[PDB]
RNA sequence: CUUAAAGAGUCAACCCUUUGCUUAUCUUCCCUAUUUAAAUGUUAGCAGCCGCAUAGGCU
């Protein structure tokens, strides 16, 4: 018996927009699907799928150039090189109002799930962002598509994200169809021989390259299937959709 | 088969009461009619409306209308005319082939008891819908075609049996079935008191002018013609409870109580009438309701 | 011991029931009874009483008095039977005034030269109107002004409208 | 079919016209101006109104004038003030000869000489040229202070 | 308007048929001709 | 009213100091919603954060939320960060930087 | 367990000088507003002071 928990109108601030060197703005679906593993490890509630919209979104900067804060001098080897401003490499940030849906199985009363996601919101960060204000979470129960439409009518207004798929490759598809790409998976390239520079020192580490896909921004009152809008872990080191390609 | 009522169907009113005029006379001397006037007098100070902290202290000058008899007269006169109009079944909008089956379905109707109830509502003084309260005796005089009849005291709800009411009934039912018309002038004398309280029909106030203003005719107190026509047709004793007389109405609805006595239980006029039209049987209880509602007229269609 | 009787206002939907009760109370106010005698009781004070008004008449109940004072209103009033019971209660009228009423109260005495001491009370007092039971009644001196009612205790001193103090 | 809200009240203000209670007769005053040259078109013409003129040269204007001032004479010009009327006396002032009509039938067109005397000259106007102005007064016994019905808006 | 049913329409006796026929040259009786002049004296708009 | 340059002890601020020092010493979270009110004058000029941009149309661009004036969050965090009066020849508080350079 | 980890974008400004909207013009013809309504609910404190009035009384 599946359960849905909803984070509505969460104000994210300081979220770095650089999903890749070629996609900037929204963080990839790896971020919001790893949020589920973050509450699966930090809290313990098993999250199987995730979906997200956007009440508002804006990347910090002007119309053709969005850009980056003056960097600090937080490196060793720059002793006399501190009076100058910074070495500045691009890292644009954003701010947005989001809606989040998590697929969880609880097998317990709903008065614990709300507090157990509330105290996790206050300690986690949304891709480097800072939560300012967020509505109180509530638990939704749906057993069919008719009761899943009750979940559909309550996110009004938002702009949800559905998969769209690539025709041949990235920028060609971005041109002729005028759609939006974003990263949906990672391809292993080479294994680092030494683990003394890792943050875990036990798990083997491989270099990765971002694999992209096309999506669609849709009105939440006009989507046929929510499972077309949910996202989850895939294979290998990829994400996908329950409902497949729209 | 199974034909339908027309969407635009209206019936002209067969009962025309004039809007009554109020006068101040004596019991010893009826003739000297002194017109009861209205008076706009100030009532200021009433307040405490919703979500008001400091603004519920304003003294609103509201010259509301009061009405009193002058302190030299001690009798209220209510003067009006009732025009009973014949040819009581024709439809001004719509027809035929739906009112013609109503002719062949309501040809055998008892107009005598309806007429006697209509003139007994005069005889009881029902029309005065307040002025009766606080009255020692309500003398009702009806002059019709040069034969004046008087009524000293009669019961208002339990319909009595007498011959003075029945004499007017026998020639009103002849009108209200055949044709032509009959106009009867009606005067009501009641002892209310020396300079008593008199209650005409009230009125809708504007946005912000007063609180309660009355109904006036050249600065003289008067009650509405439909206020007389409402108590003319207080005939509905045939719904399945509550034997008090009710105004005859297609839903049996009074607004002072807010409950309809013919709605929801199939006894709404429209059905009775339409079923009658097609060809189901009727008793004397329900057919009389159709013709009593049809005397009043209105809109029957949509 | 009270030995209460009851009075009803039967079939007053078209004229307003508590209007007929107001007329009944006004007619017994200015004729004969209710000049300091034993009292009366409205037993159902919850949202516009309506029908039944109980008069106990501890010093005997007279059948002819109930008809000699209500002969003008026989079409609406049905006379109840005596009941051997001591359970009913007596109530009091409270009095509320407007702002201008206390303005004239302080203009009558305690010293105003022309307008200066009037201006010191020109600020509002705070006396509003609440709404338990404000029942209309005719007045020979006033102009049909409606009594504010409230529930109180036994006092054994009564007036033409309500309770007294002693 | 609105049973559900039968109870619901309907408060509105309407206009009304009533005879004052010192008088008992309704007078309706108007004028009728029969304007001649009835075949010319204000817009358009000729070659379509001229063949209509030569097609309608032999019309029977006497019958039409008879019906046209009989609708005056029968008192059909009110439609609701006749309801409950003892007698509907209609008087016509045309070029200083007053005519009176006490009781005429409404639907069946009667045969009399009082209406036809107006008709024989009115057809002369409506067959030729010029105009005729005839002032109409209606006196009706509806009742003392009775209810009267003007045109609504 | 009140009964909601037309009496000369529906049976090709609407004015516009019988003035066009009289203009084009078909014969008329006295019943139909006096309809045309009884309506022409009323006036209106006859065109479209 | 508080003196921004000089850190003066008062009893109203020490309770918030202890209530965030308890979270700082151990583990947990504490969130404070802060509002500021300034009588500046009738139609005065305000100063939001300016963006880092080489914008070809706007020379000096102020930060916006759909047109509404707004500051940067790290502009705020720089001022909360600005505590350092422990460097040599200290006169004014500077931001926490590992080389002590603003 | 998030392209995780993190950063002051600050400042300054004279837009302004000048202007002929002119010339005419047919809205126009014809019409059934209508039929019937309970103003419910005023069941709302006034000439008043016996009254420190914001506690309790009387016509």
């Amino acid at each position: 018996m599946r359960k849905f928990i909803i984070v509505k109108n969460v104000k994210v601030d300081g979220i770095n927009a650089k999903s890749s060197d070629i996609t900037v703005g929204m963080p990839p679906a790896t971020t919001f699907c790893g949020l589920g593993e973050t509450m699966s490890i930090k809290t313990g509630i098993v999250v199987k799928a995730v979906s997200y919209g956007s009440v508002k979104f804006e990347v910090r900067g002007s119309r053709f150039n969005t850009s980056v804060t003056k960097f600090a001098w937080q490196d060793r080897g720059n002793g006399g090189k501190a009076n100058n401003n910074s070495p500045i490499q691009p890292k644009p940030l954003a701010d947005g109002v989001f809606t989040l849906c998590f697929e969880v199985e609880w097998e317990d009363c709903a008065e614990v799930l709300v507090d157990k996601v509330t105290n996790f919101i206050n300690t986690a960060r949304i891709a480097g962002g800072t939560i300012a204000s967020f509505n109180k979470p509530f638990v939704k129960v749906a057993k069919d598509a008719e009761e899943l439409a009750s979940v559909k009518n309550a996110m009004m207004p938002c702009y949800v994200v559905v998969d769209c798929g690539v025709e041949v490759n990235i920028f060609e598809d971005a041109v002729n169809r005028k759609l939006q790409p974003m990263v949906n998976g990672y391809k292993k390239l080479e294994k680092i021989v030494d683990n003394k520079h890792m943050r875990d020192k036990f798990t083997p580490a491989y270099l990765a390259t971002p694999t992209y896909t096309m999506i669609g921004y849709k009105m939440v009152s006009n989507v046929d299937n929510f499972d077309q809008a949910l996202w989850q872990y895939g294979e290998n080191t990829k994400v996908k959709t329950i409902g497949g390609i729209y | 088969t199974k034909l339908k009522a027309p969407a635009v169907l209206a019936y002209s009113r067969k009962i025309n009461p004039t809007n009554a005029l109020m006068f101040a006379v004596n019991w010893s001397d009826r003739d000297n009619t002194t017109a009861v006037m209205v008076g706009t007098k100030t009532v200021a100070g009433t307040q405490s409306v919703r979500g008001n902290p400091n603004d519920a202290d304003k003294g609103n000058i509201q010259t509301v209308n009061f009405a009193n008899l002058p302190h030299n007269k001690n009798t209220l006169l209510v003067k009006y005319n009732v025009k009973f109009v014949g040819d009581v079944f024709k439809a001004e909008l719509g027809g035929g082939e739906y009112s013609n089956t109503l002719q062949t379905a309501l040809e055998n109707t008892d107009f005598g008891t309806l007429a006697y109830r209509y003139v007994y509502n005069i005889a009881a003084g029902r029309t005065l819908w307040r002025n009766r309260v606080g009255a020692e005796s309500i003398e009702t005089v009806i002059t019709v075609n040069d034969q004046t009849f008087t009524f000293s005291d009669l019961l208002v709800n339990e319909f009595d049996e007498d011959v003075d009411v029945a004499e007017i009934a026998d020639m009103v039912a002849g009108v209200l079935s055949g044709e032509g018309f009959v106009t009867l002038k009606v005067e009501h004398y009641m002892l209310l008191g020396e300079g008593s309280e008199v209650f005409p029909s009230q009125e809708f106030v504007e946005n912000s002018k007063l609180s309660k203003q009355l109904f006036d005719l050249n600065g003289q107190a008067a009650m509405h013609d439909q206020k007389i026509g409402n108590a003319i047709r207080t005939i509905d004793t045939w719904y399945e409870d509550a034997t008090t007389p009710i105004a005859v109405e297609p839903y049996g609805s009074v607004v002072r109580n807010g409950v309809a006595y013919r709605a929801g239980n199939k006894t709404d006029l429209f059905t009775l009438m339409d079923g009658a039209v097609n060809g189901k049987s009727l008793t004397e209880e329900d057919q009389m309701f159709v013709t009593a509602n049809l005397i009043r007229g209105g809109v029957f269609g949509g | 011991m009270y030995n209460t009787i009851s009075i009803t206002v039967v079939d007053a939907d078209d004229v307003g029931v508590n209007f007929v009760v107001s007329k009944v109370l006004s007619t017994l106010h200015n004729k004969g009874i209710f000049n300091g005698e034993v009292g009366v009781t409205f037993p159902r004070m919850d949202k516009n009483v309506g029908d039944i008004i109980t008069l106990f008449s501890k010093t005997g109940v007279d059948r002819k008095v109930l008809t000699s004072t209500l002969n003008t209103l026989t079409d609406f009033i049905h006379i109840g039977k005596p009941k051997e019971a001591d359970k009913v209660k007596t109530y009091r009228k409270v009095d509320t005034k407007s702002k201008g009423k206390l303005i004239r109260r302080c203009i009558k005495r305690k010293g105003v030269s022309a307008e200066t001491a009037e201006s010191l009370y020109g600020n509002y007092k705070g006396e509003k109107c609440k709404l338990p039971y404000i029942v209309v009644n005719s007045k020979s001196t006033g102009q049909r002004f409606s009594m504010f009612l409230e529930e109180c205790e036994n006092s054994e001193k009564f007036n033409s409208y309500g309770l007294c103090i002693v």
